[PDB]
């Protein structure tokens, strides 16, 4: 039947990346979450056209366990890589992430979207025009997304989708 | 009829529910939402206990209500106001007779006496189980020391007394089994020579024995304190929840030592050896329901630098292929497996941390501090409830302790792990890949070979335990 | 997994809070601390079936008689506890018996008779008496030992099975 992609949220924790997902997969509509409900985390979408199943795995708060990352990313076949636009060692994390996905997919060429995520009304320190730069240089896409309004969010993950369709 | 209550306006609990105060969900009822005056009346309810309400509301309060202000509701709870004499002892008493003082007794036997107790019981179950409030701030315990000490009246004196008691000895603060722990097991390590312990030397039932006794240990000692709020996240993690993160850095450091015995053994015999004994503990750490361990080892194995060590894999046998198979399918379709195993088997057991702190994170990510109606702004308590059933099962799996003996030596071998050394972890992790590079180079580069390492026997004693008289 | 709510009565000091700590943690209370109302879970495998009980224990000094219904309506099964050291405990085990009875209107709620403290050696209830009066309710008689944890598992276990079969 339908296609399913499993796509991978990876990024640093503590500033809010659980929001996309939640977002996402929320009853858009009423603001309100129970993640132990199997599938919580599936979500049937038409993107273009075309009925698919997202399946995404995103294990916000596990950061500490930093040698189960392999173990997960192996899992995905896209990924996003989220950074929290007021914190910018989140940012510079992003390059590290990338490399290890590369690694794990043994593959250069990994559907990846960049995730720039606002999750508090705290200052913004990294520029849209910063990050933007770093998405060409690696050659991926770059979404904004705020963590309270669900802005961006449909644009991250069906970007994704997008690059995994292309691929 | 039901009992009279005393004025609102002098006693505030009295207040009629309403929307505007209370929601509950859809034989006791479950709250969904309400003022903290209404969630305080319920947790001390005078027409039922609710020992499951007590513990949600003491180890998830925080986030709505301050520990002193907490402390000044439930006193205020407590002075319970005493109603007046009815018509029938006016009229005893204007005749020189006793009066009945039948609503009076009531009153007090029905509403005062339970509200009271189940105030003492807020009491005795926040200093005896989250104590931690009184640790940080001398002046609450004080406050409570006060409170305790200078209730009169004889209805309470037995748990008045018990409590006073109870809060001098967390001021200043043994196992029992069916069975005899099975005997210690030795391989080419022998007991006291604690230089040559290493992955193949030591039994590798005793690694996984060991190493149970210390992850079932780390997994106890975290608190709900560490939890709520999801402070292991936050910039003060270290200070606030310092057992969690030593739990995880201890699996983080065992995963990455199995890496390390892994790929450091550059002869491939040698090598085919020690992944052969990593899934022989695996198999142990199965058979003693220690799942973080079960997963430290399918995390090494599924690392980045030893999943492709293909001609390692090609050497293993199939029966131990089958056992990392059926343990790295315990983590598939978001954990679907090992949620069931663990609900299956008998404890004790090590359960897996990571599953609790995602749906603890994401629960408080995804549900609102508070409910809107009627103009009101309601504490969302069944958020609270649902972080509170997580919390719940991590304690009820806290309590069973394992009947293993342990050997302080091989404990403290593995307390004192430290593979990455002095080096930083992407230092370390790249190292580790560069020497999987090193000892399986990618196609179509030839696969060179290495000398031995080991001057001891590679032949592992196996896994099933002997019995000497 | 089937879920069993478990509860916990008779006189005080009889040593209810000592029995379900041993249960639940393998550790022996020496202290007397009266207990106003606990709740314990535990996941166990019993005849080769997980369960999980709730087990309530409860408030055995007087004081707190007239709030015992709220319990007696929501338990499945009740351990009732006297100490085999302490007449006036076995005497007291009549009283919940027929109390229970009442709240649940029923002649057949599952029950277990449990005479604790059998460590110790100065015994004042006699095995036969209590056996009798267990033969007269319908249900088995075990003795325990919180302290030694002789018993232990096989008066809550039994209680299970009663559950489980009613
Ligand atoms: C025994 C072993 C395994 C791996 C790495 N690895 C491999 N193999 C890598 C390939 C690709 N070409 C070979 C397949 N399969 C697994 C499995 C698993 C098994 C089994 N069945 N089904 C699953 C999902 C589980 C886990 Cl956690 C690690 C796995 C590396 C080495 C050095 C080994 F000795
Ligand atoms: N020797 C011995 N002492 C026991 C045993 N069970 C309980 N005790 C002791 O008896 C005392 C009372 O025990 P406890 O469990 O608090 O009794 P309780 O029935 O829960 N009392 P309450 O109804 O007030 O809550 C404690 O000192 C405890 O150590 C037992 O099996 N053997
Ligand atoms: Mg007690
Ligand atoms: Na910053």
């Amino acid at each position: 039947g339908m296609t399913e992609y499993k796509l991978v949220v990876v990024g640093a924790g503590g500033v809010g990346k659980s929001a996309l997902t939640i977002q996402l997969i929320q009853n858009h509509f009423v603001d309100e979450y129970d993640p132990t409900i199997e599938d919580s985390y599936r979500k049937q979408v038409v993107i273009d056209g075309e009925t698919c199943l997202l399946d995404i795995l995103d294990t916000a708060g596990q950061e500490e366990y930093s040698a189960m990352r392999d173990q997960y990313m192996r899992t995905g076949e896209g990924f996003l890589c989220v950074f929290a636009i007021n914190n910018t060692k989140s940012f510079e994390d992003i390059h590290q992430y990338r490399e290890q996905i590369k690694r794990v997919k043994d593959s250069d060429d990994v559907p990846m979207v960049l995730v720039g995520n606002k999750c508090d009304l705290a200052a913004r320190t990294v520029e849209s025009r910063q990050a933007q730069d770093l998405a060409r240089s690696y050659g991926i896409p770059y979404i904004e997304t705020s963590a309270k309004t669900r802005q961006g969010v449909e644009d991250a993950f069906y970007t994704l989708v997008r690059e995994i369709r292309q691929h | 009829g039901q009992m009279r209550l005393p004025s609102a306006d002098v006693y505030r609990f009295a207040e009629p529910d309403s929307e505007e105060n209370i929601i509950f969900e859809e034989g006791i009822p479950i709250i969904k939402a309400g003022t903290v005056i209404k969630l305080i009346e319920r947790l001390t309810y005078h027409m039922y206990a609710d020992p499951n309400f007590v513990r949600t509301f003491l180890t998830t309060y925080r986030s709505f209500c301050k520990p002193q202000e907490l402390l000044s509701l439930i006193i205020e709870r407590f002075e319970i106001p005493e109603p007046e004499p009815t018509e029938a002892d006016r009229i005893a008493i204007e005749n020189g007779d006793q009066p009945l003082s039948a609503e009076l007794k009531r009153f007090r036997k029905e509403y005062i006496q339970p509200v009271q107790l189940r105030v003492l019981n807020v009491c005795r179950h926040w200093v005896e189980h989250h104590f931690y409030d009184f640790e940080r701030d001398a002046y609450l315990l004080q406050r409570m020391e006060e409170f305790i000490g200078t209730v009169r009246g004889k209805a309470m004196k037995k748990w008045v007394e018990s409590i006073t008691k109870i809060i001098q000895r967390k001021k200043i603060a043994n196992i029992t089994f069916q069975s005899s722990p099975p005997t210690v097991e030795w391989h080419i390590s022998r007991p006291g020579h604690i230089e040559t312990f290493d992955l193949l030397t030591l039994h590798p039932i005793e690694i996984a024995r060991q190493l149970t006794l210390l992850e079932s240990d780390l997994y106890r000692a975290v608190q709900p304190s560490e939890l709520v709020g999801s402070v292991w996240t936050k910039e003060d993690k270290e200070i606030n929840s310092p057992n969690l993160l030593k739990m995880i850095r201890h699996t983080t450091n065992l995963t990455l030592w199995f890496e390390k015995c892994i790929v450091e053994t550059e002869n491939l015999e040698e090598r085919v050896a020690v992944v052969s004994r990593i899934i022989e503990i695996l198999q142990v750490f199965q058979e003693l329901n220690n799942f973080n361990g079960v997963l430290e080892v399918v995390s090494a194995m599924n690392s980045s630098p030893v999943y492709r060590l293909d001609h390692t894999f090609e050497q293993i046998p199939s029966r131990q292929k089958k056992i990392l198979e059926e343990a790295h399918e315990l983590s598939e379709d978001h954990y679907k497996k090992y949620l069931a195993k663990l609900r299956s088997i008998n404890p004790p057991c090590v359960p897996f941390f990571g599953i609790y702190l995602t749906n603890i994170l994401k629960t408080e990510e995804g549900n609102p501090e508070v409910l809107k109606r009627h103009g009101k702004e309601l504490i969302n308590f069944s958020k609270r409830r649902k972080v509170a059933e997580i919390t719940g099962e991590i304690q009820q799996y806290q309590n069973q302790p394992y009947c293993l003996r342990v050997e302080s030596d091989i404990k403290r071998f593995f307390e004192n792990l430290n593979p990455m050394g002095n080096s930083m972890e992407k230092e370390f992790t790249d190292y580790l890949f560069n020497k999987s590079l090193e000892i399986e180079p990618r196609n179509p580069k030839p696969l060179p070979r290495f000398p031995k390492k080991y001057s001891y026997p590679l032949k592992s004693p196996g896994v099933r335990p002997s019995n000497p008289r």
